[PDB]
Formats: C-alpha cells, structure tokens, sequence
C-alpha cells in the first residue's frame, strides 16, 4: 500500500543519505527574535508573536510595504485608523496567563465535564429540594435568565475586535474574553434546561428572561448600554475597554457578585452560584489580560502613555454614565425580593464594594478621578 | 538609503518633530495625504515611505488634538473643529446622490484623504466608511464585466505603455 | 433523590436563535452589498464549551503524538532535506492564511444577523486561531529538532525578503478581510478552502509521508478533521445571502473574482512547492489541479449551489489553459532570485528531469536546457560568482511582478501565459500578467498600490537587502536561502557580495 | 545511536521479510472470552475483567490450583474465607461509570485544576468579604475541619478490601472509593489552607478541629462508629457495604448536605459549598458502583441472593444503630448556631429527606425494615 | 477585585497530613507481622489525591496520544518482528499480573503503616499499580486488536493457565507480594522485586522492543518507569520504619534473603530467556545484564545504601551467581520442549542465533545447539512430523521436575546449571525440590507450598485434551495457540497433537 520514508527501507535509506551530519544552524529556538516578557520565551510567545503580517508602519510591525489589497475606497486590511489609542508595539501585550489555542480549550473542557459530573450529582442528590419555589420560578427564571442577553451583547461587542485587533497577542486576547462572554451566556440558559429537566412546570423557552430584557424595567438601561457597547461602538479598543474596564466591571460585578451570588444562597440555591463561580472565574481572567493591553501597554507606553490615558478617561467618562444609570435601574429589583432578604445597609455595602474594587482596579490605573460616594448615590437613587 | 529606515524618513521625523499646534499638524497631515496617499496622490516619489511618514504624523496630530479638545470635543469634532456627524451626513447624501462609480469613488477616496483619523474621529469614521463603501461597491459591481477591456482603458484614463 | 441528569450543547443550542434581540442599531459595520437572512440555521449545534472539549480531546492526541513518540523516533530529523525546506514555506504560508481566517470570520461574525450564523462563525474563529498555533508549531517542531532549523526558526520576519511572500499575503491574507464581507467568505470559505486549502493539508500530509515527514501528518490531519464545519459555514453564507437581490446583481461577480484571485497564486505555487519541493513524487500537479478546480469543485462543489444562483467562474477556462505550465515557469523565476527567500532550493536532479519530461513532455527542451546551463555556471557553486538572474538580465528576459497578484512572471520566457500589459496611470507604471487582474485594477485603482520587490529594493545590493532583512544564519554570515540542500559549502552574505546585484525596476525600461 | 528496527533501513527490512502475509488470527479483540455488561465489550472491561489470576475454587476464577504461596499457617492468598458474602462469580460487578485508572485520573486532574482556578478568581474576586465571620472561625475551622478525620477514617475503611477483594472490579472499584474519601479530607484540609492564606489570623493548623474530633461531644459517636468500621471489621464487604450504604449515606449525606451546604450558604460561604459540591458529586458516583456491587450483583446472586440480603440486612441492622448514635450526636450542633438560623422544622425536613433517599436507594434493596419515623424520633432526640 | 490571586497547592496540603491519624486501642494493624512500623515516618513526595491524578493525567494524555494516533497511522503494532510479537504476549501479561498484584500488596502495606504520611505514600503506589496493570493490559490489547498475531494477545488471561512458566510467574509476582508477613511482601514487591528486576527489566524491555520494531510497549514501559521513584521511596521509607524496632535486627535478613531468593530463581532464568530466545536483534547478553542488576546495581548500591539500617546483603547471592550462567538456557530447552502448553509461539534458535550464543557463551553449542539441531532434524516444526521434544526427553531418560516452592521446571539429568535434585515423601506425597533454600522454606513452612504443578494436575490426561479444555486454540477452533515456529504456514493442529498421543505422567511417581 502506503510507503513511508520514515519506516520504508529503501525510502528510508535514501533520505538517511541526505541528511547532514549536524543540523545546519544551532540557533534551533523558533521566534529567538521575539522578546520576552517573562525571563524565557514561552511556547504561547513563539507561537503567537509576529504572526500577524503588519508592516513596519503599523507600530512594531516587521513587514514592508502596503497590503496588496485593500477595501474598496482604499481603506488598509489593517491600519492605524480603526483606533485612537496609539503605541510603538503593537505586539507588547501578553496574557498574563499565556493561554494559546491548546492551554485555553483544556481549561474550558475541564470546566465543562466538571460541569457534566456536577449537574449529575446534583439531580441524583435532589438537592433542589432546598431552592426556594419563588426564588427559583421568578428570580432565577426571569432576571437570571435575562441577564443571558447581557452577556449575549456584551460576547457580539468583540467581533469588530476579532477583525480589527491590531495584532496577534490583541486578537488572540479579545478573542478570548468574547468567547468567555457567549459561554457564560450559554451556561445561564443551561441552567435554565437544566431546572426544566428536574423541575416539573419549568419553562426553558427564553421567552420569559427575554420579555424582561428587552421590555422589562429592571434592566432597560442595561440593555441601552449594551447596545451602545455593541452597535454604537466602532473603535475595537474603545469596545474591548470600555466593555471590561468600565460596563462589565460595575454592572456586571454587581449583578453576577452583589446580588445573584449574593442572594441565590439564602434561598437555597446553590446552583446558580455554581454557574456565577464560572462567570467570575472567567471576568477574573480576563481582568489581567484587559489591565496588561490597556494599563500596562497602551496606558503606560513610553511615548504615548499620556495621550493614551487622556483617550481612556475620555471612554471612562463616556460610559459610566449609562454603566451608572444601568446599575439604577438594576436597582429596581430589590423591591420584588421577598421582604426581609437583605437591607439598604447591606445593598449600600455591595455597592461599595463593586465600585472600590473598579477605583482599585481600573479607575485608579489611567488616573481617572471618580468619586465612590457620589458614585454609589447616583446608584442608590433608584432603590428609594 | 534603507528600507526600514532611511534619510527620508528621518527628514520628515525631524520636520514632524517641529510641529507645535495641532492647526499647523492637520494641515501638514491633510496635505500630506492629497500629495502622497491614493492612486490619485500628486506625486509617487515618496511611495517607498509614504506610509509610515504617515503613521508619524497621524501620532503627532492625534496627541496635539487630545492635548487641546475636551472630552466631548475629542468624542464628536474633526480636528479642523467641524462636527464630525456633520461632515459624515453630508458626505453621505453625496454619496447617495452618485450618478456613476467614477463620481462615488472620487467621494469615498476624497472623503478618506480629508478625515481619516485622527482628523475626524474613529467612530464617525468607520461609520462613514461603511457606508460610503456599500454605495461604492454596489455601484462599481454592477455589470462588472459588461465594459470591453479597450472600453474600461479609456473610461480610466490609462496611457497604454506596452 | 432523582436519576442523575445532565445538559448537553444540542439542548442549550436550541435557543441559540432567540439569544439576539431587535434594536435600531443591529446591524453589520461593515460596508457590504448584501444582506445575510436574520433566520439562517447553523449546521452544527454547538456551544462554546463543548467546542471546547472537542478541540481539547484531538489538541491532546496531536500533542501527545508529538512530544512522547515521534520525538523518540527522531521524526524531526529523519525527514528529507527537501521537503525540510518545503515545510518552512508551506507551513508558516499556511499560517498566515489561518491567522488572517480569524480575521475574516470575525468579520463575518459581525455581518450575521441570525445567532446560530454568528454561532457558526464564531466556531471558525476559535478553529481559526487554533490552526495558525498548529501550522506555528510545525514550525516550532522543526527548528526545535529538525537538520535546519533556520526559516523554521524566524519566518515570521524572514518571509518578508521574497517576492512569493506578497503574492501569498494577496491570497491569504488581504483577499480574506479586505472588501465586502460575503467576498471575504468566498475567499475562504467557498474558494480559498473549498478548492485549494482543504485538498492542499490532505494532499500535504501524503508528501510529507513519502518523504520522511511524520509531524505535518500529525498536525495536518487534525487540522483537517475541523474542516467540515468550515464547509457548512461557506454554505449557509449563500444560503443566507440567496434571497435578497444582491445575490443575483453581485455574487458571480464576486465569486469569479474570488476564484482567479485564488487560483492565480495557488495554481503555480502549489504545483511548484510539491514537484519541485520533494523527492519523492506522489502525483504530478497537473491530474492534481483538473481534479481539485475542475472535478471537486468547479463541478460537485460549485454544482451543489445552482439552486441559489451560484455558476462556475467564467475565468475557470481560462485558469485552466495557463495552469499547465504556471509551476515550472515559477520555479524557474523563484530559484533564479533564491538569495531573496528563507528556505534552501534545490536544482532538479536527472531522476527528477526524468520524471519531469516522462509527465511534462517538452519540460526537457525548455526548463531542464535552462537548468543545465545554470548549473554548468555554478548557480551551486558560492564561488562561481554566478546567480541566475543574471542569466535574466543577459538573455534579455525582464521578471515583472503583477500589481494586483503580486506573482512574479517573465513574459519573454514562460511556456504558459505570456501576455505583458504595462500602463501609466497619474505618473506611475503597472504591469499586469492577465486580463481579470488587469481588470480588477482598472475597476478599483485605490485596492491596489502594494508596492513590489523591485520597486521597494531599486537601486540597492542584493546583499544589503538580505542583511537589513534578516536573511542570514544565527553565525551571522551565511544566508538562509541557498541554491542547494547540501550540507556544504553554503552561500555567505560575502558570496552574495561580491557578485554585486543591484535591484532595478523592470518597468523604467518602459 | 540507537537503531530502532521500526525505521532503520536494514533492521527494518529484515522484520518486514520476516512478518506474515495476514495477521496469523483474526480475533483481534482482548477481552473477547468476557461476559460484556453492555451491549458491545468495553475498553474498561477489556483491561480489567480477569487480572485477577483467582482460581476456580473462588466463585468466577477462570485459573486452576492452589495459590503457589500461602501465608504462614496456611492461609490463602485470596479466599472465600474473608467474606460472608457469596456470589456464583465475583467478576460479575461493573463500574456503572466504567472508571478505569486513566479516565479516573483524568476526571480528578479536571476537578483539581478547576478548583485552583476557582480558588484564584474567589481570592481574586475578594468573596471572602461577604462571609460571616463566626461561621467562618467557628464552623468552618472546628467543625468542618472536624469532618475532614470522619471522611479519613472512612478512607482507612477501605484498605482491607484493598488487599482482600476477592476480583478486580470489585478491586479497582474499591480503590477509587477510598481515594475518594482520602480526596475530600484533602479537599477540606485544603479550604482551610485557602482561608489562612486569604484571612488574617486564621489558623490552618489541624490541632483545633481535630481537638472536636477527638474530644468533642458533636462528633463523638460518629468517632466511635468511624473506629468500629475501621479497625473492628475484618470481612472487606462489610466495611465497604456498611461505610457506602449506610454509615456514608446516613450520616454523612446530613453532614454534608442538611447542615454545611445548607447552612453555609446561609453566612456568605459559597466556599464551602464548591468543596461539598464536589464531595457529594464523589458520593452519588460511589453510590452508584455500591449499588452496582450489593445489589445488582451479590444482592441478586441467581444462587445466593436470599443469603447475601439476609448477611447485609444484619450488617445494616449492626451499624444503624452507631449510625443513627452519630446523628444524635451531631444534632447538638445547632444549637451553637446563631438564632434563627433554622428551626425544628427545616432540620426535621432535612433528616426526612436523608433518610428517605436512604431507604430508597439502599435500605429496600434487601428488604430492610426501616421506620422513618423511628429512625427521625431517636434522631431528634438530641437536638438540644 | 480586591484581592491577589491565591490557591494552595499539594505541599501546603499535605504538610498538615501526619495529623489526620489519631489514636484509639483498636488503630492496629488487621494483618499479622513480626514488626512495627514506627508512626511520625514521613514520606518522601508530597502528594494528595489531586495533584496525584493531575501528574498521572498528564503522562496518560501523552502516551495515549501517542499510540492512538501516530503508532497507529506508523502501523507500529504491525511492523514488529514476530519473535518480539510473541515474546510481548508473555512480557505483558505476567508484568500484568505483577502489577494488579502490587495493588493489593500496596494496600496491605497501607493497612500496615501507622504514620498518616507512610500510609499516604503506600495508596499512591496502590492507584500506580492500577495504571501499570492497565496500562500493561492496554499494551496486549492494543497488540490484539493492530498486531499480527492477535492470539495470546487477546485471552492471555485465561490460556497462561496451561504453562508451566505461569506457576512460578504466580509464585514470584502475585504470592510473594500478597501472601506473608507485609514487611516480607513489601521486600518482596520494593525491594528486591521493583528494584532488583522490575525497574532495571523495564528498561531493558523497551531497549530490546526497540531493537525489534516494536514502538509501542517503549511508549507504554517508559511512562510506567516514571512512576518507579516513588514507589523505590516507598520500599526504602518501609525499611526505615522498621529500622529501629527490635524484631529488625531478628527477622530483616532472613526475610530479605527468602524474598530476593523467591525472586531471583523465576527472573534468572525467564528474563535471560524471554530477551534472548525471545528477539531477532540482541541487544546483550543476559549474562552480563544479570551481573549489572543482581551484583552490581542492587548488591552493591541500593542495598549497600540500606546497609546503614542493619541490613545486610543476601546470603543466597553466591548460589544465584553460580546458577544464574545457565539457567535460561537449560529452561528454555525445557519451555520449547512443552510448547503446546504455552499461549505463545516459540521458535528454534536459527544460525546467526546459535552463533551469537557460541560467542557470548563458550561451549553453547555443543550442548543446547546440538540438542536444538536433533530436534529440528526430527521435524519439531513440522505438524506432520508426529514428534514434540518432550518425546526425546522421555526417550533419553531426561525427567523434568517442577520445584514444590518456586514453580520452575528443572530437569537435573541435562541442566548445565544447577543439576541438584531433591525428593523427600511427607505424609503420603511426595515433593521435589530443586535448590537447598526452597527445600529450607518448604521444610520450614509445609503448609505455605502446596501448589499443585503441571504434571499432578494433567496427570494421565492426553496433551491435546488438556489443550481444548483449557482453550488453547485459535478462533478457527483447531489451530494451537502455541506453535514452535513463528512462521505463517504449518501451523499445528489440535488433531497433530492428538496423533502424538502424549499423556502427562507425574515424574515422582517413579520414586
Ligand atoms: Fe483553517
Ligand atoms: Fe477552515
Ligand atoms: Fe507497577
């Protein structure tokens, strides 16, 4: 049948006779060129720096030349004009996690045969049993459930990303945190099969959590701001940032942290907090990933590092509003929780914490004067 | 004499290097883009470095303009100071109004050369190039191959030189 | 207290479709022609973490694969030296046409309107990132524990020396995200992987079988085994797009040009990379190309979408009639400027004369004449002080690079296509090798300005350029590139030196 | 070098001359002579039904003889002699799961790297902050600690059938019982690691919660029946069936599922409840390959069936009791939690749900009488 | 948020280990032992359950990658050499059962230990000995389901049950590890058998397999070795635990002498036989391999690195080097004679093969060669032939014996090695004995060897009887499993071996 020259003696043999005696360059370390961020080049450096083909007028760039082809009117495959943020390395950023392709699939499978085991567990162990009827049929259901278009719309603000990202580390990156976005999105709507399955007169359709999203008054501005981020939004940086540094980052943090992880526990659920584990392990991930791009790359660049940070407070500025506006609203859910579930000193101290966490994390690192009290007031406005 | 690096681009480093205002860097960015930057550019002798003397002065304009603008100007004006949803409308209508592909491709690559960024912003920009580049290629597409070879040379107004 | 139960991805995917909601704004941000249907189904019913787990279940079979068993077999090693050199080219061109797939299909994640489409899309994009890291690690595999890890070690800067890299980037990179979006996805989808990439990996892993390599089969088939969901992506874009009345103006049109967009560069480097990149021969590229353009996929593949409008590209007949030759012209222009690349050439050797002419009748009196007279020069020889583009330059015979393919093509000389058009359009001079390139650029002038090899290096040393570049060996002095694949006596940058190579732009003659 | 004769030239021919036209047989399938559970053979059938060289004269045994070596005295290697328990095949019983040593493993590398994962976005997240401050202190660190000496007990408990079980299904299965086991006294000596290193002043020293297990009085009758079915049982059928069907499914399943992934919640502890999440996903696996081995096969011996119920009937008759003592002992628990934390109705509900899901998944498989309310009263009588 | 990112990893877990055992009358030993493991012994590698699957996981990944995909698209299974093929039916199975063995010989061990952190490093060798039975499994099943000879491959687990090499695989590799003191069984399994023969013959499988094409058991035997450093530690830490009870300094020797003597009198002469009677290309004698391993690597060394917990070199190791120079030859003579009881195929050392034996053993020739040469003359491959070399020792006056306590065949009439035979009647049977130490542990211990053998078991029953009961044949139902060739063609047939017409007779019964 099949020869291979590998295990076929003649074939073998002739190749064996071309074969140098030593390999002809000792320097046997593929991307050697590359720089690296940590002591040693890493495998996922080698593997992702440079591969993107930018000429040397996009900044970092190694190549030459302009792109053969260009859209119609002229505008770059890839060019200097699809963001205002502004560097001289385009390929300084690195994942603090190193995930290429392989690392990040594993973790995510790992996560999903977890989950399979869990669910498993879950329902021979009747563990149900526990969840409050209320919590489960209106709570988890409708609100939970809504916030899946949350994260749906927040997952589809990456894809002008996954095209424009200036480079191979920026689009691996991005890439990374969008899927992260649908994943969860569909983790929310497994949960909701899930208690279908186990629940008799639990309804998986979407139609109740979507009716809420995009007709409910708990989460309109979430939705407005959502489809800011998503639609209105046409600079990838601008997207990516503003999205993780300024929407997610508070909205988000609070809806998933402060109160669905929060509550779900005193109604015993533990299933939604197993899925919000999952989400929070994901938003903490692409936390580093978001501050090493735009904090210790573009906001700290050496020549650009003052424009940058005035382009970010500026996006800052621009997106607390409805992230604050968004979170009012969201608000307006703790007047449906059953009387006695938690107290204004308890939502005050939440709030605190999401917003002290975004100073220390985001706001803080391009300088961005916010101010926590007045913040947190314009918040709990829309309580009482 | 270089191909990364060369006496004309050093000479148009130190000639950005001496721009103060972000007037003066818009001007000598938008000149720039009419006399080096489209088949329809005043001039190929810069077409080895063009590109990136361009990158140069996109960086020099665009910290100039975030250095004067506010926040809301930074967000929604050009860097001549005109409204860049404006600007966009209007280019927009012209476009809609095209007769032929001749008159909407000098529109769109007019509209390219006068308010890439960052002399309009990014948002109005990508948006104006969407759709200025639906009406292009509906309008260039159609009956692509109708036109003979002879017929298209002289509608180009190309010098056959072999 | 119940039986134990779990979700799987096909039940959460049934609500897939609902995920994405109405709102003014929803719409693609890219300028496009048409308008992808809001109700379109994907073919398979995935989930982002059940993607996961397919891809990590093969990710550990290549790997595995890789690290325990071919490395204790010494498989990097025991590889002919051609193909070696073959693997440089082919895999890190293959990767640059995945990494530039990411970009294509986030942006055609961005054009559909349907979430089971973005769905769809978004799959390709994981898969598309998941194939530039496996293509990169042929590469990484190679200079790791290969006989000559250089090329294999900076190709990713040493590309950008040759004249094929551009035409490469053309096909692979810039046709698959500049320009509407539903031509980006012929690009890739229905043409660039349909008729060329698919058939190319499965046809790569059998040259590297008979050659000695084991790694490229490892990580090309796995490659493979991903492919058909980029299939069905292609697919349900014409389905998406059939019924507006875009589709019926505008997509043979885009489709045609998509074509001979891709078949004009794949058509002689395919060819020439397989016939003249190996030892041993599985299969001359003439039965190879009717098969692939004409069989698969002008005529089952391309059929299978008549109901939506879809016909075979008008230039298909002309591709074909410069198809037979297209290789062997290519590979006479390529080895003649071998100091510009970053992987060793090898002359054809008389077991491959022989082989040439017993399937290329006539291949003797032209290519292999020519052959023997470089070799009698000491095109081999560092010493001779001889390239073969001054055989170009001394029979008179100009190599011009086509302004939109970017495919070098020396009119005078090439047994297939001959046709020279040079135009002076606003002070400066194109040169066009076909009619439909020709064309395109008369339509639309300001897609293509990428400048050429000649007119980037006018008026410098070859060595100069080679040493900017990057073109030589980590002891600093012998190049990459050679005109052979012997162990010995290689070429320095002082060979190249010496024998004073100045670039001129072939159409100042003009 | 090395030549290998699968790609040396001369080697390689040699061996090709040498092989045969066609493969000499053409049943090429390993375990073809087994009995297959399923429908086709399995991979983990194949490779573990009939390691065990048993001769004949141990029910199943496909060998002849004696054992070649015996113990001083005469004792066998293996023999009927160690178990009341009689079956016509001891090579009858199959994982329901199918665990054989490589998917085993590769389920608990997913769950380990998971849980550093998790614990890295908690600690990044700072989730601690919500959990009260005396659950944590008192509850997690003496009383789950506590906890984690019952689970090694019952993880010693399975070393005897380590060495005695008399197949190697029967083997493998009770080996990844044990681990098992071992696992979660990890797993919560591991949490406590974990709130050290995230809480100042916590101690992760052991010296506390094994202080209550050895010298408290809510753990103290749990010690007691852990001792007894560890050290007192010498027929390895007794301590896997009496630890897994019911000691484990009694008491332990209210431990970890009616009081700490009950209550922990109930304090901002969504900590506890990742590590319980898993321990109960590990007890609901076990159970099924229990039921497997008790039920389907020796509980429904075609010859011994009515002998096998009569021998596990007494056995559970024997150690209900120290189980249902355990639970009396562990009632006292709540009443150091704080008020209102739940009353007798909640913990009477809890002790109903566990003892039903006992009786229904163990206790009627050998008709066993169990009075629900019997069983619940002399629980309940030492709430206080 | 508001915090760094924390975990805790396997060392921080397992440094609080040691206290999870605490103390009440009952926390004994369930098994009977002359010694006391000290508690407070600590292990060497800290691992929990966790982190030990994470590490076994990634080896998993690795190797089954790579037989799944590149071995099998390589025809690696195939493209072996049919001498190896069949000599890894029996390699794979019998390290099969050494293996599933350790696993109960580990959890008495950790049933045994007091020290939390002992007992700890004894269940991670339980779940190892689980991977290497599998994996050894998975090494003939994959040779079953790719290779050129499925049979022997494929139900080796119930036709090993024929042979006489099976019994003392048994004696050596599942009742040394089981059946005993668990301080002798740990000698048995750590000590003398993982470090002495296990470890080092592992090494030297994949070396030969390579040699021989074969690519899969070098991927299955390498990933087994890198589990052996810890298993090493857990015999040395079993030492160190009894080291300063005083029933050490009583019972340590004599158990170690009994367990390396156990171990020493299957592996000297089936190892040596199985590498060179069972290979195409040899890699080196057995004879200096012996030396290296026995004398050297664990005379010397390892033991001598024992040496400073009193104990002291096997007083038996002078007699094993005397007999090791010919006792594989001598027992293969004896395995090919009965090679209808085997589950695997034999082969004739052809010219090449005799004279690499004639050059690294002076004087080969003129015994076994000319034996071999007589056989093949009286057409001993040939079906038709009607001759199987048991015919010639029953014409030659050449009784085979099997030893009462180790299991091996020995025939003292033509041995060039041992040549001693010992026969006593005790309480209406007779026992025969092959060296003065079994016969001492029999002597000592009656009612530990009463293992019936081959000859008692078949006794007055036609060979091919013997053969159809026990399912020595092919899946066409008349091939032998077994055969003395290695060629394609002529296979034996049940119906060949009931024309010889060869009835078992017990040899001592002529006594
Ligand atoms: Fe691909
Ligand atoms: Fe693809
Ligand atoms: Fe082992």
């Amino acid at each position: 049948e099949r020869r291979r020259g590998l295990t076929d003696p003649e074939m073998a043999a002739v190749i064996l006779k071309a074969l140098p005696e030593a390999p002809l360059d000792g320097n046997n370390k593929m991307g050697y060129f590359v720089t690296p961020r940590w002591k040693r080049l890493t495998e996922y450096e080698a593997l992702t720096v440079y591969a993107q083909p930018n000429a040397d007028w996009i900044a970092g760039g190694l190549d030459w030349g302009d792109w053969t082809q260009k859209f119609h009117g002229g505008r770059p495959s890839w060019g200097n004009e699809t963001t205002e943020l502004r560097t001289v390395d385009w390929f300084k950023h690195r994942d603090p996690l190193r995930r290429w392709h392989a690392p990040y699939v594993k973790d995510k499978a790992e996560e999903w045969r977890y989950t399979d085991r869990f669910l498993q567990g879950y329902s021979a162990d009747g563990q149900i049993r526990a969840m409050n009827p209320t919590w489960r049929d209106e709570f988890i259901n409708r609100y939970w459930g809504a916030f899946l278009f949350n994260e749906y719309g927040l997952f589809n603000a990456h894809s002008q990303g996954a095209r424009e990202a200036l480079s191979d580390v920026t689009r691996v990156s991005l890439a990374f945190w969008g899927f992260d976005k649908i994943d969860i999105a569909q983790m929310i709507q497994l949960e909701r099969g899930f208690l279908a399955k186990i629940v008799p007169g639990f309804d998986e359709s979407t139609a109740v959590p979507k009716a809420e999203w995009t007709n409910g008054e708990v989460y309109k501005s979430a939705r407005l701001a959502v489809e800011g981020l998503w639609q209105e939004v046409f600079d990838w940086n601008e997207s990516a940032f503003s999205v993780h540094a300024v929407y997610d980052a508070l909205f988000g943090q609070f809806v998933r942290r402060e109160f669905f992880q929060r509550l779900a526990p005193r109604f015993g659920d533990n299933l939604t907090p197993f899925f919000i584990n999952q989400a929070q392990t994901y938003f903490q991930i692409a936390k580093q990933g978001v501050q090493d791009l735009y904090y210790n790359c573009l906001g700290d660049d050496p020549e650009f590092s003052d424009y940058n940070r005035t382009v970010m407070r500026n996006w800052t500025g621009k997106w607390l509003e409805p992230t604050i506006a968004a979170l009012r609203d969201f608000m307006g859910l703790f007047a449906k929780l059953p009387a006695g579930t938690t107290d204004k000193e308890e939502i005050t101290a939440s709030l605190y914490r999401v917003v002290d966490d975004w100073i220390e994390d985001y706001a803080s690192r391009i300088d961005f004067k916010a101010d926590r009290d007045q913040i947190v007031k314009a918040v709990l406005a829309g309580l009482k | 004499l270089g191909i990364h690096s060369n006496d004309t681009r050093d000479a148009w480093v130190n000639k950005i290097a001496q721009l103060n205002t972000l007037e003066k860097a818009a001007e000598m960015l938008k000149q720039f883009r009419m006399d080096h930057t489209t088949p329809f550019r005043n001039s190929y002798e810069l077409d080895n470095d063009y590109l990136w003397i361009e990158a140069k002065l996109e960086e020099k304009v665009a910290v100039l303009k975030a250095r004067a603008f506010n926040e809301v100007d930074f967000r929604h004006k050009t860097a001549f100071g005109e409204d860049a949803k404006s600007v966009l409308d209007g280019t927009v209508a012209k476009m809609n109004a095209a007769k032929d592909k001749w008159e909407a491709e000098k529109i769109h690559i007019g509209f390219r050369q006068a308010y890439k960024p960052p002399i309009m912003p990014v948002n109005y920009f990508l948006d104006g190039e969407r759709q200025l580049g639906t009406r292009l290629m509906e309008l260039r597409n159609l009956n692509y191959y109708d036109t003979p070879l002879e017929e298209l040379r002289k509608q180009r107004g190309v010098r056959v030189v072999h | 207290n119940r039986a134990p139960t779990s979700v799987n991805a096909q039940e959460v995917h049934r609500w897939l479709q609902s995920f994405n909601w109405d709102f003014k704004n929803n719409r693609t941000k890219y300028a496009t022609k048409y308008k992808m249907a809001n109700e379109t189904k994907e073919q398979f019913k995935l989930i982002a973490k059940e993607y996961a787990r397919m891809e990590a279940v093969k990710d550990e079979r290549q790997f595995g694969s890789l690290q325990d068993a071919l490395t204790r077999l010494n498989a990097g090693v025991r590889v002919h030296p051609k193909w070696n050199e073959t693997m440089k080219v082919v895999s890190n061109f293959l990767e640059v046409g995945e990494y530039n797939a990411i970009a294509a299909t986030g942006m055609l994640w961005d054009s559909a309107q349907a979430a089971e489409q973005k769905n769809g899309y978004l799959a390709q994009v994981l898969d598309e990132i998941r194939h530039t890291h496996q293509c990169a690690y042929v590469n990484y595999y190679f200079a790791k524990n290969g006989q000559d890890p250089a090329g294999h070690n900076d190709a990713r800067r040493t590309r950008t020396i040759g004249p094929l890299w551009k035409g490469m980037k053309r096909v692979f990179s810039d046709g698959f995200i500049s320009g509407d979006a539903v031509e980006c996805s012929l690009n890739l989808q229905l043409v660039g992987e349909a008729c060329f990439t698919n058939p190319l990996i499965v046809a790569v892993t059998e040259w590297a079988a008979a050659n000695g390599d084991e790694i490229t089969p490892t990580v090309f088939l796995s490659i493979e085994t991903d492919e058909l969901r980029h299939m069905a992506n292609g697919y349900q874009t014409v389905v998406s797009i059939a019924n507006d009345p875009a589709s019926a103006k505008y997509l043979n049109t885009d489709l045609n040009n998509a074509f001979w967009t891709q078949q004009k560069y794949f058509t002689p480097v395919l060819g020439m990379l397989f016939e003249y990149g190996s030892k041993f021969k599985v299969e001359p590229w003439v039965k190879t190309w009717n098969r692939w353009v004409y069989e698969d996929w002008g005529g089952i593949w391309i059929g299978r979408l008549g109901k939506y409008g879809v016909e075979s590209p008008r230039s298909l007949k002309d591709a074909k009639q410069d198809a037979y030759w297209a290789h062997h012209d290519l590979y006479l222009l390529a080895y003649a400027l071998w100091p510009t690349g970053f992987f060793r050439l090898a002359l054809p050797d008389q077991e491959e004369m022989e082989w040439f002419e017993a399937n290329y009748p006539g291949w003797y009196d032209h290519y292999g004449k020519i052959y023997e007279e470089w070799r009698a020069r000491g095109c081999e020889d560092p010493s001779s002080g001889f390239i073969p583009l001054m055989w170009f330059i001394e029979n008179n015979h100009p190599i011009y690079i086509d302004r939109v393919s970017q495919v070098p093509f020396c009119p005078s000389l090439a047994k297939g296509a001959s046709t020279l058009r040079v135009h002076e359009y606003n002070g400066q001079m194109h040169t066009f090798s076909d009619q439909w390139g020709e064309r395109m650029w008369l339509a639309e002038p300001e897609r293509y300005e990428c400048q050429n090899i000649f007119e980037q290096y006018e008026g410098r040393e070859l060595s100069e350029v080679i040493a900017e570049l990057h073109g030589l060996r980590s002891d600093g002095k012998t190049l990459i590139a050679q005109p052979h694949v012997r162990g010995d006596k290689l070429w320095t940058l002082d060979d190249i030196k010496r024998l004073n190579c100045v670039f001129k732009n072939p159409v100042k003659a003009f």
